[PDB]
């Protein structure tokens, strides 16, 4: 088989910057190589035919070059309408092989996250489970530390984080950290808080609440 | 244009079978190299099977002996039968005509379908529980309030969420589902609204889980002191 | 008079696989030792016939088919094989009784910048019957819209060009293939070997 190696697996670049993605085949594939762009949630769309041919409708800023065992996919001026996962695929040799992928992230000004907290609802407490939801909204960069303080005690294992895709307009992210406990475990404590450490914050921000009411 | 509408994805126990169908529009499946390609979220794109116009079929090593590609020219549909399904076969499957073989003037049009999610697990289908992430002082900041709905303990995927039956659209962030330690998926759908709109405007989230026939319309009201 | 085996083997120019050449060996004596003694063959596989016993035999007719394909496609020139070449260019019968001889020809059929004279068939409705030759250049209709000889969307030229270059990988380098088919009909055998009474 033909092993395809795509580099890098993820890259971050500002708007208008030049983006270059390399792809290497384990053996000669001549020019039989396609480049695909897969938007978040959508299906892979054909972007570059046979290393160099540009699909109709694709802007002129996109370009492709290379032959044999080494290829390159280039975006001259990056625009936020291009954030996706890009793959290099070889055909004419079965099995058809793809690359590992390349995530595209738009750099922007550092944005502090808007931190909210949601205590477990009474409807959920009546079922025997308590889920506290810490929410960080509209921030950049994506990296952000979220710790759970329960009576000044770091809680690990219960938390579970989920980040949405980068917005195609603000180029920002949103994160949700859900901490799940049982009804007895939730009644064992009084103060629940999520402490957020981020680059846009001069110091960690803590959103807390007391069980029952403050 | 060329349309490739696919169907047949769903939950199936290990060892069971499943037939994926892919109907074409603007393309003759009996006159093209039709490919099935599955994409696991963790691994990426993976070629599965191909069928030639003349009738020749080829399958990948992870797939040989278990899957079978075929077609019906009268219905103009491409089929992929899957037997002895393992847990590793869990992926989103596409039907496509891999483009390329370009001359100086013309190329073969590369057209992919929409995709169907095939999940292979032993866990039984469970419906979601919808709880209100209520707005409050802790959720209000800068004149903007944050509310939402917590969809918890559902299997399998996916789950569709709307707000006010499609009316409220701006500022809606529906997080991707995460597989909890209990083997059940869970997600949240939050929305940011003006702080003054907490009294007049009514916010309702609509959660739909077709694998379990679960339709929930939960009204998220602000916190109250009873 | 000897059979013109060197006429098809050491020929300066070969045909494309879709328009494979055929030489009808008839009314001559053969020297199959000249074919075996040549150790420059990278692929030499005989199905049915015994190579040594082949010398002391007679046949009604012999057929020498010659063409050029890729390296990774030489495996398709075999009885009971499937692929682009075996189905849309050159098909061998499942009851094949002969020999397939393939040798690398990168130092003869390759050109820097690309030798685009060798072609193969990419699109075809039905598979090729054994020993069938389709040299049609009709625009292949890949959809439901008629083409009317014009090439465009869902209307593809059925012949793809090999990009034969001396710097290609081994799998994409040109390989010359000669297929010998020994036909023994109910007729006077006129192609005998060296050791025939
Ligand atoms: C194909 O290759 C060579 C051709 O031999 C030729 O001999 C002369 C006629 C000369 O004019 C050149 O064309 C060739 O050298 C055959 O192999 C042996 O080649 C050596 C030299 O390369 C030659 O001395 C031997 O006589 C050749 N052996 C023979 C003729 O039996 C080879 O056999 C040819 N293939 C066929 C099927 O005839």
């Amino acid at each position: 088989d033909i092993q395809m190696t795509q580099s890098p697996s993820s890259l971050s670049a500002s708007v208008g910057d030049r983006v270059t993605i390399t792809c290497q085949a384990s053996q000669d594939i001549r020019n039989y190589l396609n480049w695909y762009q897969q938007k978040p949630g959508k299906a892979p769309k054909i972007m570059i035919y046979d290393a160099s041919i540009l699909e109709t409708g694709v802007p002129s800023r996109f370009s492709g070059s290379g032959s044999g065992t080494d290829f390159t996919f280039t975006i001259s001026s990056l625009q936020p309408e291009d954030i996706a996962t890009y793959y290099c695929q070889q055909y004419d040799n079965l099995p058809i092989t793809f690359g590992q992928g390349t995530q595209l992230e738009i750099k922007r000004t550092v944005a502090a996250p808007s931190v909210f907290i949601f205590p477990p609802s009474d409807e959920q407490l009546k079922s025997g489970t308590a889920s506290v939801v810490c929410l960080l909204n509209n921030f950049y960069p994506r990296e952000a530390k979220v710790q759970w303080k329960v009576d000044n005690a770091l809680q690990s294992g219960n938390s579970q984080e989920s980040v949405t895709e980068q917005d195609s307009k603000d180029s920002t992210y949103s994160l949700s950290s859900t901490l799940t406990l049982s009804k007895a475990d939730y009644e064992k404590h009084k103060v629940y808080a999520c402490e957020v450490t981020h680059q846009g914050l001069s110091s960690p921000v803590t959103k807390s609440f007391n069980r029952g009411e403050c | 244009e060329v349309q490739l509408v696919e169907s047949g994805g769903g939950l199936i126990q290990p060892g069971g079978s499943l037939r994926l169908s892919c109907v074409a529009s603007g393309l003759t499946v009996s006159s093209n190299y039709m490919n099935w390609v599955r994409q696991t979220p963790g691994k990426g794109l993976e070629w599965v099977s191909v069928i030639y116009s003349g009738g020749s079929t080829f399958y990948a090593d992870s797939v040989k002996g278990r899957f079978t590609i075929s077609r019906d020219n009268s219905k103009n549909t491409l089929f992929l039968q899957m037997n002895s399904l393992r847990a590793e076969d869990t992926a989103v499957y596409y039907c496509a005509r891999v483009g390329g073989y370009c001359s100086s003037a013309n190329c073969v049009s590369d057209v992919w379908g929409k995709g169907t999610t095939v999940t292979v697990s032993s866990a039984s289908t469970k419906g979601p529980s919808v709880f209100p992430l209520a707005p409050s002082s802790k959720s209000t900041s800068g004149g903007t309030a944050a509310l939402g709905c917590l969809v918890k303990d559902y299997f399998p995927e996916p789950v569709t969420v709307s707000w006010n039956s499609g009316a409220l659209t701006s500022g809606v962030h529906t997080f991707p589902a995460v597989l909890q330690s209990s083997g059940l998926y869970s997600l949240s759908s939050v929305v940011t609204v003006p702080s003054s709109s907490l009294g007049t405007q009514t916010y309702i989230c609509n959660v739909n889980h077709k694998p379990s026939n679960t339709k929930v319309d939960k009204k998220v009201e602000p916190k109250s002191c009873d | 008079n000897l059979c013109p085996f060197g006429e098809v083997f050491n020929a300066t120019r070969f045909a494309s696989v879709y328009a494979w050449n055929r030489k009808r060996i008839s009314n001559c004596v053969a020297d199959y030792s000249v074919l075996y003694n040549s150790a420059s063959f990278s692929t030499f596989k005989c199905y049915g016939v015994s190579p040594t016993k082949l010398n002391d035999l007679c046949f009604t007719n012999v057929y020498a088919d010659s063409f050029v394909i890729r390296g990774d496609e030489v495996r398709q020139i075999a009885p009971g094989q499937t692929g682009k070449i075996a189905d849309y260019n050159y098909k061998l019968p499942d009851d094949f009784t002969g020999c397939v001889i393939a040798w690398n020809s990168n130092n003869l059929d390759s050109k820097v910048g690309g030798n685009y004279n060798y072609l193969y068939r990419l699109f075809r409705k039905s598979n090729l019957k054994p020993f069938e030759r389709d040299i049609s250049t009709e625009i292949y209709q890949a959809g439901s819209t008629p083409c009317n000889g014009v090439e465009g969307f869902n209307c593809y030229f059925p012949l793809q060009s090999y990009g034969f270059q001396p710097t290609n990988g081994v799998g994409y380098q040109p390989y010359r293939v000669v297929v010998l088919s020994f036909e023994l009909l109910h007729a006077p055998a006129t192609v005998c070997g060296p050791g025939s009474h």
